[PDB]
RNA sequence: GCGCGGAUAGCUCAGUCGGUAGAGCAGGGGAUUGAAAAUCCCCGUGUCCUUGGUUCGAUUCCGAGUCCGCGCA
RNA sequence: GGUCCGGUAGUUCAGUUGGUUAGAAUGCCUGCCUGUCACGCAGGAGGUCGCGGGUUCGAGUCCCGUCCGGACCGCCA
RNA sequence: UGGUGGCGAUAGCGAAGAGGUCACACCCGUUCCCAUACCGAACACGGAAGUUAAGCUCUUCAGCGCCGAUGGUAGUCGGGGGUUUCCCCCUGUGAGAGUAGGACGCCGCCAA
RNA sequence: AGUCUUGGAGGUAGAGCACUGAUUGGACUAGGGGCCCCUACCGGGUUACCGAAUUCAGUCAAACUCCGAAUGCCAAUGACU
RNA sequence: GGGGCGGUCGCCUCCUAAAAGGUAACGGAGGCGCCCAAAGGUUCCCUCAGAAUGGUUGGAAAUCAUUCGCAGAGUGUAAAGGCACAAGGGAGCUUGACUGCGAGACCUACAAGUCGAGCAGGGACGAAAGUCGGGCUUAGUGAUCCGGUGGUUCCGCAUGGA
C-alpha cells in the first residue's frame, strides 16, 4: 500500500550567468576587452578601464591589465600599456 | 531695531559681565525665531490650511510656507503627499520686529495670562512656547477668524546651557 | 523543551560535526559541572529529563545552569512512505554537543553530592562524559 | 495600462518609432521632437 | 550654540564633488581659484606629478588695486595668470571652479582668461 | 500497545495569556396567595479520580499513574 | 493519508469582491395596545471578524501556518 | 603660515593648552548682479567696526577607534593507519578574536 | 604539458560576534501583576511576581560574516624536463 | 524513486555548491508575464532612519526646534551585489527611451543572449571640460510560416500599366 504526499512547491531556479574574471593579472589584452564580469560594483575601474551598462568593466586600450587596492577595503582595475 | 539698539547697547555688556567671557563676541544671540503652523488636516477640509497661510502672511511680514508631510500614517487616515501644517522663518529686523510685537501687545491681549512656563527649555538654550489664540495684535481683522488654533513660538540663541538663555531671555522681556 | 521561540528558516541540513567543541569548555558560572567526551545529538525531552533528575534530588541545594539550548530543528517524513517528492515536516528540537562541552553548571552545593548527583544525570544522556570541576 | 505608440510627423509623413505610453496617465495625442533620418534633420513628432 | 558649518569645510565637498569629472594633465592642466573673502587666487596645477606651473593671486606684489577683491580684481588677476601661462606657454587649461558658483568674480577671472587668450 | 476524549456542585454542564470556583436544574428559606404551584430573590459543604516540577498564586501550565467511552492492515 | 471548501451580533445568513463603511432577519431591552398574556405598533444596543504570524498608509476581506468542522479521493494486483 | 595633492584612519574620534600684525575665518549691510518651494546663516553682492570665541594650525596623552609578526594551536595538500555518521601518525603548509608593541601623521608642489 | 619562482581573482574548512537571527545568567529599571486605603489607583508601599531598554559574562547559525587558509583556478617571466 | 491521482513544465534571485566558472534531485526559500512622460538625460544643490528634550489641537507617532546619530533609511518591484565623492533626496531645462554603425570581448552544440571604446549625421544639457544609444545592475517574455499596416531610388510573364 502507498500514501500520498506532493506539493514540494521549491524546484525552481535561475540560469546561473557567468560572473567573475575572465583575464588574469599581467595578461595582454586587446582593446575592447572585458576583464571582470561583476553584478554590481565590486570593483571600480581605474585608468584605461571603462564602466559598461550593467556595471561591466572592459579595457578602452590593448595593454596588460594590473589588480590593485584602492582604499582600505575595495579593488581597482588598470590597464598599463606596454 | 529699538531691541537691537538696546541688546547692542546694555543687554550684552551687562551679561558679558556678569558671565565673564574673555571674548566678548561670545555673547548669547538670538538667532531664528520660526512660527509653525499645524492643522489637523486628514483630508476634512482644504480650506483650513488655505486660511492658515494668508492669516499667517497677515500674522507676520511674508508668505509662510506649507510644510510637507514626511510619511504617511493612517492613525489620522494621513496620507503622505496631501498637505499639512505651515512653517515661516523670520530674521533680520524681522525677528526683533515680531518679538517686539509679541512682548508689546500680543501676550498682554492673551484671555487669561500667568507667567510664561518655568522649564520649556531643550536642555540646551532653547526656548519653546505654545499659545492658543489667534489674537496676536489687535489689528488681523478678528471676525473673518474661524478656527481657533493659536501659534507654535520657537526661538533659538546660541546659548548653549538653558541658564544663559534664561537669564538673556528675562531682559530680553519674558515673564515669568 | 527549551523552545526557540522564534526561527529563522524552518529545516537546516543535519551538518556534520568534526573536532573539538568552540567554546564552553571548561567551567565557567558554577562550581562542578559535566563534560561530554564524545560527538552526538541532544534532544529537548533528554535536556528536560536530565534537569529533573539533576534538580528534583538536588531540592534545596542551590542552582543550576544549562549552555545548551536546542536551537536547531530536525525533521522527519511521516510514518511509512515511499522517500523523496519534499522534505519531511519537522516534529523536533536539537543541539549539537561537540565533544569537550560541558553540559550543565551546578552551583551552592558541595562536591560529593553534587558528583553523585551529575553521575545520576549522566545515565540519561546517550553519550560518554566526564567530570570537571572549576579550576 | 501600456498601449504601444508608433510616432508619425507632420513635416514628413514617414515615420517609425515605436513607443510606450499609458492612457490614464497621457490621454492626450503626444508630440516629441527626434531626428528623422530622411529629413535627416530633427523633427516634430505626433504619433498616429 | 547651534551647529553652524564652517564655508569652507563645506565648500570641500563641493569642491571634491567637481574634481572626481576632471582634473589638469601635461598639456591640459587645471584652473583652480580661491574666492577667500579678503583676496582672491590663482594656481595652475599638473596632477600627474603634483607640481604647479604658474599661480597668481590678488595680493602680488604689484598691480595692487583698491578693489582686492572685487571684480575689476578678479578681471586682472585672471589675465594676469593668463600671461603667467603665456611665458611658458600652454594655450590651453581645462576649467575647475574651486566648488563655487559661475557668476561672479569667478566668472570675471574666466572670461579675462578667454580675452586674454587660454582656450579652454 | 498507539492516538484521543473525558471523570468539575446532588444532577447536566462551563471554565486558556495563572489573576481569589461558575451557570441551569435540584434542595432549603423568604417574596406572592384564602393556601398551594407557576413566578422573583437569597442561601454551595467543589479533597476538579492519584503521584512530580514550576509559581506570590497552577481544573488553570504541564508530566506520568486509576476508571470508562471512542478507532486500529 | 492527500486535495478542495468555509470558520462573521446569542442563532441563522449577507459583507468575505470594492484593502480605505462591519450589515439583514430572528432573538433581547424599553415604551405603546390588551383585563392579562400572545400577536400587532414605536423606539435601541450588540459583534470588531477561529487563532497566530508576515506584506502595506492602512487588512474582515491580501499571503502563509495552527486548530475546528464539511466535501471528494485513497485505485492495479 | 595659506593653496592644492598622493599615501589603507599607523591620518581618526576624544581629552586638555596656546596662536592671529600677515594670511585664513568669524563679522558689517543688501544698493545692484544673483537667492532664499519662506529668509542675505545659504547662494552671491561690496567692505574691514572688533574677534581667536569657533573654524584652522601647532604642543601633550594610548580612553576609544586603527595597524600589528614572533612560538602555540584549529584547519588543510599529499602520504599511512584505525575499534571508521569518526579519530590518529608523518613530510609540508599555516587560523583569528591574543598579547610583544607601533601609532593621537608622512611626503611633495606654488604663494611668506 | 609538468615543475620552480612570482602576480592575481575568489569567501569554503576554520575561526568569530562587527551586522542579521537565535540563545544563557548577573545587575538594573521603563512598564505589565500586587493588595490596601483615600477611591477616577491621583499617587504611595507593594513580595524578584512578571518584565521592554542598557551593560557585564557566555553559547550557535546553508541561506550571519569585522576575518579567513590549505588546495584548486587563471596568468607572466625565466630555468629544467 | 512502478503507474494512476497529486504537483510541476518558461524566465529572474539566494543557499545547497566542496574560497575560479559550472554542477543534480518530486532539495531548501521568494519573485516575474509589469510599471515609470518621468520613478528618464544633462546641469546645479543637498543627506538619512531612529532616539532624547521642549511645544496645544497632539498622541505612542500628524507639524516645528535643538542635539546624538556609517547608514539601522532609502535605492519603483522579489532576493543578491553595490551605492552617502551617490546609484539616496530636491530644483531648472529637455527628449540620446537618436539614426548609420562598430575595433574587439564574454557565453555558448546550434539557435540565441550580453558588453563595448571609437567613427559619421544631427541634437539635448551645461560657459567649458564633458555626459547622454532609458531606469542602479540582474527578471517584466517566444522561433518560423501566413496575414494586416506604413514607406520604397526593387521586380513585375510580348510591350505599357496594373
Amino acid at each position: 500500500s502507498k500514501k500520498g504526499v506532493g506539493s514540494t512547491k521549491n524546484g525552481r531556479d535561475s540560469e546561473a550567468k557567468r560572473l567573475g574574471a575572465k583575464r588574469a593579472d599581467g595578461q595582454f589584452v586587446t582593446g575592447g576587452s572585458i576583464l571582470y564580469r561583476q553584478r554590481g560594483t565590486k570593483i571600480y575601474p581605474g585608468e584605461n578601464v571603462g564602466r559598461g551598462g550593467d556595471d561591466t568593466l572592459f579595457a578602452k586600450i590593448d595593454g596588460t591589465v594590473k589588480f590593485e587596492r584602492f582604499g582600505r577595503d575595495r579593488k581597482k582595475v588598470s590597464v598599463y600599456p606596454v | 531695531n529699538r531691541l537691537k539698539e538696546k541688546y547692542n547697547k546694555e543687554i550684552a555688556p551687562a551679561l558679558m559681565t556678569k558671565f565673564n567671557y574673555d571674548s566678548v563676541m561670545q555673547v548669547p544671540k538670538i538667532e531664528k525665531i520660526v512660527i509653525n503652523m499645524g492643522v489637523g488636516d486628514a483630508v476634512q477640509n482644504a480650506k483650513a490650511i488655505d486660511s492658515a497661510v494668508e492669516e499667517l502672511t497677515f500674522i507676520a511680514g511674508q508668505k509662510p510656507v506649507v510644510t510637507r508631510a514626511k510619511k504617511s500614517i493612517a492613525g489620522f487616515r494621513l496620507r503622505e503627499g496631501m498637505p499639512i501644517g505651515a512653517k515661516v522663518t523670520l530674521r533680520g529686523e524681522r525677528m526683533y520686529d515680531f518679538l517686539d510685537k509679541l512682548i508689546s501687545v500680543s501676550l498682554p491681549r492673551v484671555r487669561d495670562f500667568r507667567g510664561v512656563s518655568k522649564k520649556s527649555f531643550d536642555g540646551r538654550g532653547n526656548y519653546t512656547l505654545g499659545i492658543k489664540e489667534q489674537l496676536i495684535f489687535p489689528e488681523i481683522d478678528y471676525d473673518k477668524v474661524t478656527k481657533v488654533r493659536g501659534m507654535d513660538i520657537v526661538i533659538v540663541t546660541t546659548a548653549n546651557t538653558d541658564e544663559e538663555a534664561r537669564e538673556l531671555l528675562t531682559q530680553v522681556g519674558m515673564p515669568f | 523543551m527549551l523552545l526557540p521561540k522564534r526561527v529563522k528558516y524552518r529545516r537546516e541540513h543535519r551538518g556534520k560535526m568534526r573536532g573539538r567543541a568552540k567554546g564552553g569548555t571548561e567551567v565557567h558560572f558554577g562550581e562542578f559541572g559535566i563534560q561530554a567526551l564524545e560527538a552526538s545529538w541532544i534532544t529537548n525531552r533528554q535536556i528536560e529529563a536530565a534537569r529533573i533528575a539533576m534538580t528534583r534530588y538536588m531540592k534545596r541545594g542551590g542552582k543550576v545552569w544549562i549552555k545548551i539550548f536546542p536551537s536547531k530543528p530536525y525533521t522527519a517524513k511521516p510514518l511509512e512512505v515511499r522517500m523523496g517528492s519534499g522534505k519531511g515536516a519537522p516534529e523536533g528540537w536539537v543541539a549539537v554537543v561537540k565533544p569537550g562541552k560541558v553540559l550543565f553548571e551546578i552551583s551552592g552545593v558541595s562536591e560529593e553530592v553534587a558528583r553523585e548527583a551529575l553521575r545520576l544525570a549522566s545515565h540519561k544522556l546517550p553519550i560518554k562524559t566526564k567530570f570537571v570541576k572549576r579550576e | 495600462m501600456r498601449v504601444n505608440i508608433t510616432l508619425a510627423c507632420t513635416e514628413c509623413g514617414e515615420r517609425n518609432y515605436i513607443s510606450k505610453k499609458n492612457k490614464r496617465n497621457n490621454p492626450d495625442r503626444v508630440e516629441f521632437k527626434k531626428y528623422c533620418p530622411r529629413d535627416k534633420k530633427s523633427t516634430l513628432h505626433r504619433e498616429t | 550654540m547651534i551647529t553652524k558649518t564652517s564655508k569652507n569645510a563645506a565648500r570641500l565637498k563641493r569642491h571634491a564633488r567637481v574634481r572626481a569629472k576632471l582634473s589638469g594633465t601635461a598639456e591640459r592642466p587645471r584652473l583652480n581659484v580661491f574666492r577667500s573673502n579678503k583676496h582672491i587666487y590663482a594656481q595652475i596645477i599638473d596632477d600627474v606629478n603634483g607640481v604647479t606651473l604658474a599661480s597668481a593671486s590678488t595680493l602680488d606684489k604689484d598691480l595692487n588695486v583698491e578693489s582686492t577683491g572685487d571684480t575689476s580684481a578678479a578681471t586682472k588677476v585672471g589675465e594676469l595668470v593668463a600671461k603667467r601661462a603665456a611665458e611658458k606657454g600652454i594655450s590651453d587649461v581645462v576649467f575647475d571652479r574651486g566648488g563655487y558658483l559661475y557668476h561672479g568674480r569667478v566668472k570675471a577671472l574666466a572670461d579675462a582668461a578667454r580675452e586674454a587668450g587660454l582656450k579652454f
